[PDB]
C-alpha cells in the first residue's frame, strides 16, 4: 500500500523521469540550477542585510529620553486645560496620546473631560478641524 | 532468491 | 513442524488440503465427504513419514500397511491407492535405496534419456525402478553436468553448484541421508573490503545493506501498486526500476534542499523588509529629537503653544522610540531563526561515490543470485519463487557435491562422450541420433518408445542449433525458449599451501572500483578442509572475463588478496582452476532467469511433452513421445539441483502412467 518511509515514488514523479533518455538528468540539474540561484539570492541579500545593519549602529541609545514618574492628579489645572485642548487638535481621539502628553491625568479622565468642558472648548470645532489633516 |  | 504434519511440509505438501495433482489422481475423494478427505489426508501423510524416517530402505505397500492402525489401516485399497500414487511421482521410494523387492528381469517399454545430469538421472533411476528400460546418452566424458567438482590430491571444489538451500522441506535432505555427503553450515558474516583492501568499516556497510534491501522493497512498490512494468512498448527490467527509484530518490534530496534553502530566503527577505522599516524609524527619532531639543532650549517661561510642543514632541518621541524597541525585539526572533535553520540543514548527498560503490557489491550480490545482469530480469516476475522457499540455514558440500550424480548413476546404462545429435519422433516412437565426441566420424542411432530430454536450456537456445527437432519443435515451445533467460556466472577456484585468511568467515567481499565491474571477482569462499579459496565471477563480468586468460584472472585474484592480507602473506596457488560455463558447448551457461517479457508461465511451458502428429492421416491422434525436464522446467524450483531432482521425479513419473499406466486412478 505505501512505500518504505524515506522512499519517495509518486506516480507523477516517475512518469517525469520516465518520459525520456536523458529526462532524470534534466530534472536533476534543473533542479540542481535552481538550488544555485537561491543559493546566490541568499548572499545577496545577506550582503544586504549586513549593510543595513550597519546604519542601525548604536541603535537609538543617543535619542532615548528618560521616563517620568508622575501621580496622576485630578484637578484640572487652567495649564493643564490648555494643553488638553491643543492635544485634542492635535492627535484626534487617541487619549493614550492625549494622557500623555498632559501626563498627570489618566484616560478616563481624558476621556470624561471630553464631555464635561466639550461645549465650552468648544471641542466640537475642535474635532472637526483635526479631520481635515 | 536474493542468498542473503 | 513435526509429527505427521512435518512429513507433508517436508514433501512441500499442505497437511489439510489435497493438492491439484491429488485431486486428479483421486477425484472420487476430492468431490467425496471430508471424512473420508481427512482419511486420505492422514493416509498420505503417514506414508511419507515412514519413508522420510528410514530413506535408506525401500517402503514397500506391506509396510506401509502394516504400520497403519485402524481405522486408517481399514480400506487397503485407499491405502493402495496412495502408496502406487507416492510411489510413482516420486514422493516415497526415489533416490538411493536398498530394494527389498528386487525388479523384474523382464522391463517394459524404452527411454533414451538425454543429458546424465541431476534431472536426467534422478528421472532415469526412477524408469529403472518402475520396470523400463533406459539408457541414458551423455556428451562429456562424466555426470552430473552442472555438478562439476574439480579434485586433484586432496584439494576439492566445485566450479558448480555448491549450495543446499536450507533442508526446509528439501529433497536433498533424503539424498543426504542416503548419500554420506558432509553437509556443513555457512556463517553469514561477510566483511566488505574496498578496493584499497581496507574493511569497509561496520556503520556504513549497515546502512548501505539497508538501503540496497529498502531499494528492492521499493521496485516491489513500483511493481505492484503503481504497475510501471511496461515503458515504451518494452518490459521493465529490474535494472531499470533501481534506476527510476535511485533516481527520484537522488530528486527527493534535491527537493528538500531547496525547500529549506528556500525558507531561509522566506525569512531573510522579512528581515530586510524589517530592517527598512528601522532604518527609518531611526531617521525619524533623529529628526524628532532634534526637533523636541530646539523646543526644549527655548526657555521657559513660555506661552502654553510652546508648552505644548515640548510636551508634544517627548511623547511623539516615547512613541516611535517604543515602536523602534518592538522592531529590534522582532529582529531577535528571525535573527534566531535564522541561526537555526541555517544549523540543521538536510543532507546534500542521497548516495555519493563510496556509498554507490558499496551498493554495486550488493548490486553484484544480486546479479550473482541470478547469474545475469539486473537490467535483463523481469521486474514483475524474477522473484516468483520466493514463497517457496526452503527452512534452516544454506550448506556446502564439504566432500565435493559430485557425490551426488556420482551416487545416483550406479545402475544405470550411461553412454558417455556421446553426443545427441539429431531427434526423431513419430507416431511409431522414436530415434535418437548421437555421434562420439572423441571422434566425431562413428555414429550411433537409438530407437525408443520416448525421449526424455534434459538438454540445458542454453543449448536449447543455441542457433545454429546444436541438436535437431525432427519435425521441429513446435512454435510454442521454441517461443518459450526464446523468451526464458539463460544466465552466467563463473568461478576461479584457487589452491595455496597454507591458509592466510579468517578461518572463522567463510565467505568476504571485495568492492569493485566502477559499476560495470562491480561482478569481477567480488567475492572469496572459505567452504573447504583443504586451503582453497573460491572467487565468483558475476552480471556483466562474468561473459566478459571469459575472453581473458586463465593467468591474467589468477593475477587479478592475487591483486585483491595482496590488497587485504598485504604482499607476504599471499603466496602463488598451487592449482588454478577457472570456470568458462557460457563457452562450454554441454551448457552454453550457468542456470535459467526470469527474463524481462518473460515470466513463470514459460517454465510450465517449457514441461509441456510433444505430441507427434499420426504417421497415417485419419489414424487416432497418439501418445506424446517427447518429454522434457531438468532446471528450467520446473516453475517453482528454477535454477536449483533440488529443482532439477524434482523434475526427473515429475517426469518419471509421468512418462510411466503414460506407458506403464496408471492403475491407481479407479
Amino acid at each position: 500500500r505505501k512505500p518504505p518511509k524515506g522512499m519517495f515514488l509518486s506516480q507523477e514523479d516517475v512518469e517525469a523521469v520516465s518520459a525520456n533518455a536523458t529526462a532524470a538528468t534534466t530534472v536533476l540539474r534543473q533542479l540542481d540550477m535552481e538550488l544555485v540561484s537561491v543559493k546566490r539570492q541568499i548572499q545577496n541579500i545577506k550582503q544586504t542585510n549586513s549593510a543595513l545593519k550597519e546604519k542601525l549602529d548604536g541603535g537609538i541609545e543617543p535619542y532615548r529620553l528618560p521616563e517620568v514618574i508622575q501621580k496622576c492628579n485630578a484637578r484640572w489645572t487652567t495649564e493643564e486645560q490648555l494643553l488638553a485642548v491643543q492635544a485634542i487638535r492635535k492627535y484626534g481621539r487617541d487619549f493614550q496620546a492625549i494622557s500623555d502628553v498632559i501626563g498627570n491625568k489618566s484616560v478616563v479622565q481624558v476621556k470624561n473631560f471630553f464631555v464635561n468642558y466639550r461645549r465650552r472648548f468648544n471641542i466640537d470645532e475642535v474635532l472637526q478641524e483635526w479631520e481635515a489633516e | 532468491p536474493r542468498s542473503f | 513442524p513435526s509429527g505427521v504434519e512435518g512429513a507433508a511440509f517436508q514433501s512441500r505438501l499442505p497437511h489439510d488440503r489435497m493438492t491439484s495433482q491429488e485431486a486428479a489422481c483421486f477425484p472420487d475423494i476430492i468431490s467425496g465427504p471430508q471424512q473420508t478427505q481427512k482419511v486420505f489426508l492422514f493416509i498420505r501423510n503417514r506414508t511419507l513419514q515412514l519413508w522420510l524416517d528410514n530413506p535408506k530402505i525401500q517402503l514397500t505397500f506391506e509396510a506401509t500397511l502394516q504400520q497403519l492402525e485402524a481405522p486408517y489401516n481399514s480400506d487397503t485399497v485407499l491405502v493402495h491407492r496412495v502408496h502406487s500414487y507416492l510411489e510413482r511421482h516420486g514422493l516415497i521410494n526415489f533416490g538411493i535405496y536398498k530394494r527389498i523387492k528386487p525388479l523384474p528381469t523382464k522391463k517394459t517399454g524404452k527411454v533414451i534419456i538425454i543429458g546424465s545430469g541431476v534431472s536426467g538421472l534422478a528421472a532415469a533411476r526412477q524408469l529403472q525402478s518402475f520396470g523400463m528400460d533406459v539408457t541414458l546418452l551423455e556428451a562429456r566424458d562424466r555426470v552430473g553436468g552442472r555438478v562439476a567438482t574439480f579434485r586433484k590430491g586432496n584439494y576439492v571444489a566445485d566450479l558448480g553448484a555448491m549450495v543446499v538451500t536450507g533442508l526446509g522441506g528439501n529433497p536433498m535432505a533424503v539424498v543426504s541421508k542416503q548419500v554420506n555427503m558432509e553437509l556443513a553450515k555457512i556463517k553469514q558474516k561477510c566483511p566488505l573490503y574496498e578496493a584499497n583492501g581496507q574493511a569497509v568499516p561496520k556503520e556504513k556497510d549497515e546502512m548501505v545493506e539497508q538501503e540496497f534491501n529498502r531499494l528492492l522493497e521499493a521496485t516491489s512498490y513500483l511493481s505492484h501498486q503503481l504497475d510501471f512494468n511496461v515503458l515504451n512498448n518494452k518490459p521493465v527490467s529490474l535494472g531499470q526500476a533501481l534506476e527510476v527509484v535511485i533516481q527520484l530518490q537522488e530528486k527527493h534530496v534535491k527537493d528538500e534542499q531547496i525547500e529549506h534553502w528556500k525558507k531561509i530566503v522566506k525569512t531573510q527577505e522579512e528581515l530586510k523588509e524589517l530592517l527598512n522599516k528601522m532604518v527609518n524609524l531611526k531617521e525619524k527619532i533623529k529628526e524628532l529629537h532634534q526637533q523636541y531639543k530646539e523646543a526644549s532650549e527655548v526657555k521657559p517661561p513660555r506661552d502654553i503653544t510652546a508648552e505644548f510642543l515640548v510636551k508634544s514632541k517627548h511623547r511623539d518621541l516615547t512613541a516611535l522610540c517604543k515602536e523602534y524597541d518592538e522592531l529590534a525585539e522582532t529582529q531577535g526572533k528571525l535573527e534566531e531563526k535564522l541561526q537555526e535553520l541555517e544549523a540543521n540543514p538536510p543532507s546534500d548527498v542521497y548516495l555519493s561515490s563510496r556509498d554507490r560503490q558499496i551498493l554495486d557489491w550488493h548490486f553484484a550480490n544480486l546479479e550473482f543470485a541470478n547469474a545475469t545482469p539486473l537490467s535483463t530480469l523481469s521486474l514483475k516476475h524474477w522473484d516468483q519463487d520466493d514463497d517457496f522457499e526452503f527452512t534452516g540455514s544454506h550448506l556446502t558440500v564439504r566432500n565435493g557435491y559430485s557425490c551426488v550424480p556420482v551416487a545416483l548413476a550406479e545402475g544405470l546404462d550411461i553412454k558417455l562422450n556421446t553426443a545427441v545429435r539429431q531427434v526423431r519422433y513419430t507416431a511409431s516412437g522414436c530415434e535418437v541420433i548421437a555421434v562420439n565426441t572423441r571422434s566425431t566420424s562413428q555414429t550411433f542411432i537409438y530407437k525408443c518408445d520416448a525421449v526424455l530430454c534434459t538438454l540445458p536450456l542454453g543449448v536449447l537456445k543455441q542457433q545454429p542449433p546444436a541438436v535437431q527437432f525432427v519435425p521441429p519443435l513446435p512454435e510454442w515451445k521454441t517461443s518459450a525458449v526464446q523468451r526464458m533467460g539463460f544466465g552466467n556466472l563463473n568461478k576461479v577456484v584457487l589452491c595455496f599451501d597454507r591458509v592466510f585468511w579468517d578461518p572463522s568467515v567463510n565467505l568476504f567481499g571485495h568492492v569493485g572500483s566502477t559499476t560495470a565491474s562491480r561482478g569481477e571477482l567480488f567475492l572469496f569462499w572459505n567452504l573447504y578442509k583443504a586451503p582453497i579459496l573460491l572467487a565468483l565471477v558475476a552480471g556483466e563480468a562474468a561473459g566478459i572475463m571469459e575472453n581473458i586468460s586463465d593467468d591474467v584472472i589468477v593475477g587479478r585474484c592475487l591483486a585483491i588478496l595482496k590488497g587485504i592480507f598485504g604482499s607476504s602473506a599471499v603466496p602463488q596457488p598451487k592449482e588454478t582452476v577457472v570456470s568458462r560455463w557460457r563457452a562450454d558447448p554441454w551448457a552454453r551457461g550457468s542456470y535459467s532467469y526470469v527474463a524481462a517479457g518473460s515470466s513463470g508461465n514459460d517454465y510450465d511451458l517449457m514441461a509441456q511433452p510433444i505430441t507427434p502428429g499420426p504417421s497415417i492421416p485419419g489414424a487416432p491422434q497418439p501418445i506424446p513421445r517427447l518429454f522434457f525436464a531438468g532446471e528450467h522446467t520446473i516453475r517453482n524450483y528454477p535454477a536449483t539441483v533440488h529443482g532439477a531432482l524434482l523434475s526427473g521425479l515429475r517426469e518419471a513419473g509421468r512418462i510411466a502412467d503414460q506407458f506403464l499406466g496408471a492403475m491407481y486412478t479407479l
